[PDB]
């Protein structure tokens, strides 16, 4: 969170960075959000209900063996246009 | 005294529902790029864990407040393509599709008067990495560990919520807050709204054009008022001012010596040996920890006020937008008819439509009418007389009718009530036979 | 957290009073004791402040609980979405550890049907308005029914009230009114 | 010292009480309209059913 991707999570071999995690955690499915760009979750077009909030209208969930974490955009609700007429009740 | 006209008036109400979500970094604020201070800070227990845990409940409850205030409908309704709501003109508040986002005109006016600062809602490091002059308030604060998180719900989602609510309350009345939306003509809905506040339906059905014209004039006036004048949305600005000023005070409080040799860790460590540098470092650490605790305390106090305001906004919205309220002065001044919600950057705005009588006139009354030795009381109304003949009217409008057995009921004798007068009542059975 | 914060050196040699009191002369032992006591007192002050903060939220929830009791249970609230979703009927309280549980009973309509409606009926050149209810039609004939349920009835003089002429209402229609006195005579 | 002296508060309460006696509830939603007290009590009795 709070940083552009711009190759900086790798920070060259990750040995000069404060975290000591594997370089695999820095190279994976890359997605850019408004709250910082996320690593390790695939982006899907379809919209579901929010499960694990991320920020700026983006949610993540663990759904299908079950696949990896999927990041999508939350859906406010269904669609229903009321059949309004001026002589109908 | 009984009125003759009435006036349709539209008012405004502003209520904050959320404040900015903030976060702090303990080590960067206290030590500031020094390994010795970082190693020594581990001996003070779990102060940083306490602060980081306390500064997250506020962030989550801001989103909780927004969700509980705005998300009150399971579906998203839309208006029909053909728009004619019985002569009323809602184009000033309906969403405009031929524009970025779906904000209406009133919302567009609102997001310019009070949006003085949108804050650093997660700005990238490359935005200000020392290039050009730069070094504004946001970038200087970020280098000390103070950051600002982005809200969960973007402005487009809030606009969609408000549009769905407004379309549902126009095209279905209040029936969409109980079960499923049920369509009904707008005129036959205003008939119910008038019938609720002690006024019959023939008052509306014979004065429809006047109602429409008054409503349109009021909505034009309320549109002009926000654009002009001082733009009284001040309660939405005080929160931003308080947050920014508290952050500025926290930043400025970093230069205090706290009764030490210097206010910078590196100079103290360079100019003194550890045996005597320990006391100075301890003094600085405890001073900065006490400085940091008070900010958390004040934020935790202000969160309660924001939560109370959000709860009041949710209650008002549920009880006034989704239905008519009989509580006095809860939603506007006068007799409540119906209200519309609008969005604000950190709050909500209501446009209450009320009913105000006018043009009263003088009369004389009588509790009963002793005819044929019996006291006749009005079934629903009041006895009045202009000086020769007696009539039965309503209480909120002048509409005289002849005294009849249909709209009067007999009870007891006419020798016990103090102010009885003498008159005759006409039975409709006699004239036809 | 308050218990665990008792094992912090706070810059002293050790977090044990007995160890510091021994092994050292009074002039420096008292300095270490003051250093420990300052932290061990400010932590307790912080805990007291946090508890005093939480008490206000608990009271603000208790007031709402009492109001809901007095309004939903001891009566029947008419304010929307206060005592449950839908039209309120009754409530039953239940007791839970450090709280209270309400069982709101409501009323929701289920099955709808389309209709055509009119604002008034001009029979003898006079507009007739419903006393309480609506005018609906199933295609050929006209009825009058209440709003929240479907129960059609014939239009009569004791069910509608006249007002003015029928050249002002925008969408008036034509029909007939029973006038039940006439057939009996 | 407080902004509003006790005399002003007493004046406010007196105005409210005189209004609610001489005009019922109509003075809180527009202009005050006179009405005899007995008829106002009858209206309130109708209000409580
Ligand atoms: C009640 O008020 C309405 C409007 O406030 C009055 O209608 C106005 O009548 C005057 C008479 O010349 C016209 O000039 C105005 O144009 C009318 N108003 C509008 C909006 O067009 C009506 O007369 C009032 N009723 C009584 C009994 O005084
Ligand atoms: C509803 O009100 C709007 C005003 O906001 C009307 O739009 C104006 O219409 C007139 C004539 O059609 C134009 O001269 C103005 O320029 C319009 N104003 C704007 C801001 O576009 C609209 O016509 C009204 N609705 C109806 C049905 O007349
Ligand atoms: C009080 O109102 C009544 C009801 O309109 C008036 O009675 C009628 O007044 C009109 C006005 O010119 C006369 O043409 C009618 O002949 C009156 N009706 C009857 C049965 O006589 C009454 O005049 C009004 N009183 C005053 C003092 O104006
Ligand atoms: C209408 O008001 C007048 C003015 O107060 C009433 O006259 C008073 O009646 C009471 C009743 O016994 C007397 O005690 C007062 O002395 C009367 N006033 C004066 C100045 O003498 C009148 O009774 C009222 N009308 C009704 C029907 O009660
Ligand atoms: C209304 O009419 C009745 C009867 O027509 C009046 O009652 C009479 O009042 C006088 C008072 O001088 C008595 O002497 C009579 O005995 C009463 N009639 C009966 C049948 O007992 C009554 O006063 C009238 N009310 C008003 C306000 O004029
Ligand atoms: C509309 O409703 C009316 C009354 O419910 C119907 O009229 C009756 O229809 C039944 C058919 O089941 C006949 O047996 C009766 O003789 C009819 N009554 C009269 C007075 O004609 C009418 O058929 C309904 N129309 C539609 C299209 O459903
Ligand atoms: C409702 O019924 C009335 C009375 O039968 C209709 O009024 C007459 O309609 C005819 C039809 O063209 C006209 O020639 C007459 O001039 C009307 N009478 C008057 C006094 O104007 C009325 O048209 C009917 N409503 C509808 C919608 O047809
Ligand atoms: C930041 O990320 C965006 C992706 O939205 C990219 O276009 C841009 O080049 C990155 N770097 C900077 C400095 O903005
Ligand atoms: C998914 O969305 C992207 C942009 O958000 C778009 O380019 C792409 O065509 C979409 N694909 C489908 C299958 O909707
Ligand atoms: C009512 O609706 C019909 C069809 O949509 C339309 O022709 C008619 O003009 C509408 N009524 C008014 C008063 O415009
Ligand atoms: C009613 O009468 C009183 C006293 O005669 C007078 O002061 C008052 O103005 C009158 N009401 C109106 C609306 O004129
Ligand atoms: C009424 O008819 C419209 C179309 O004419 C339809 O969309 C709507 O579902 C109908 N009402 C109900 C309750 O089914």
């Amino acid at each position: 969170q709070g940083v552009n991707c711009t190759e900086v999570p790798v920070a060259i071999h990750a040995d000069q960075l404060t975290p000591t995690w594997r370089v695999y955690s820095t190279g994976s499915n890359v997605f850019q959000t408004r709250a910082g760009c996320l690593i390790g979750a695939e982006y899907v077009n379809n919209s579901y209900e929010c499960d694990i909030p991320i920020g700026a209208g983006i949610c993540a969930s663990y759904q299908t063996a079950s696949q990896s974490i999927i990041a999508y955009t939350m859906s406010l609700g269904a669609e229903n246009s009321v059949a309004y007429s001026n002589n109908s009740i | 005294a009984i009125p003759t006209n009435f006036t349709i008036s539209v008012t405004t109400e502003i209520l904050p529902v959320s404040m900015t979500k903030t976060s702090v970094d303990c080590t960067m604020y206290i030590c500031g790029d020094s390994t010795e201070c970082s190693n020594l800070l581990l001996q003070y227990g779990s102060f940083c864990t306490q602060l980081k845990r306390a500064l997250t409940g506020i962030a989550v409850e801001q989103d909780k407040n927004t969700q509980e205030v705005f998300a009150q409908v399971k579906q998203i309704y839309k208006t029909p393509p053909i728009k004619y709501f019985g002569g009323f003109n809602f184009s000033q508040i309906l969403p405009d599709p031929s524009k970025p986002s779906k904000r209406s005109f009133i919302e567009d006016l609102l997001f310019n008067k009070v949006t003085l600062a949108d804050a650093g809602f997660i700005k990238q490091y490359g935005d200000c990495l020392g290039d050009i002059a730069a070094r504004d308030l946001i970038c200087a604060q970020k280098f000390k560990g103070l950051t600002v998180l982005p809200p969960l719900l973007t402005d487009e989602m809030i606009a969609q919520y408000t549009s769905a609510l407004l379309a549902g309350t126009i095209t279905s009345g209040w029936t969409f807050g109980a079960g499923a939306a049920l369509q009904i003509p707008f005129a036959m809905q205003m008939a119910y709204r008038f019938n609720g506040i002690g006024v019959t339906q023939n008052v509306l059905y014979e004065n429809q054009k006047l109602i429409a014209n008054q409503f349109n004039s009021a909505i034009g006036k309320i549109q002009d008022s926000l654009s002009s004048t001082a733009s009284a949305l001040g309660k939405l600005q005080d929160v931003v001012n308080h947050n920014a000023q508290a952050l500025n005070t926290l930043v400025k409080q970093l230069s205090s010596k706290f009764g030490a040799i210097s206010s910078v860790l590196n100079d103290i460590f360079s100019r003194l040996d550890p045996p005597e540098a320990e006391v100075q470092i301890d003094r600085l650490i405890t001073g900065r920890l006490q400085s940091l605790q008070t900010y958390v305390t004040q934020q935790l106090i202000r969160a309660a006020e924001i939560r109370a305001s959000a709860n009041l906004a949710a209650t008002k919205m549920s009880e006034c937008v989704l239905g008519q309220s009989k509580r006095v002065d809860f939603c506007g001044k006068g007799y409540h008819l119906m209200s519309f919600p609008q969005s604000a950057p950190h709050g909500v705005v209501f446009l209450h439509v009320t009913y105000v009588p006018a043009q009263e006139k003088n009369f004389t009354t009588a509790p009963a009418i002793c005819h044929d030795g019996k006291a006749h009381f009005p079934r629903e109304g009041v006895f009045v007389s202009n000086g020769t003949h007696w009539f039965v009217t309503q209480r909120n409008f002048y509409e005289p009718q002849i005294i009849t057995t249909d709209n009067t009921f007999v009870s007891g004798n006419c020798d016990v009530v103090i102010g009885i007068v003498n008159n005759t009542v006409y039975d409709p059975l006699q004239p036809e036979l």
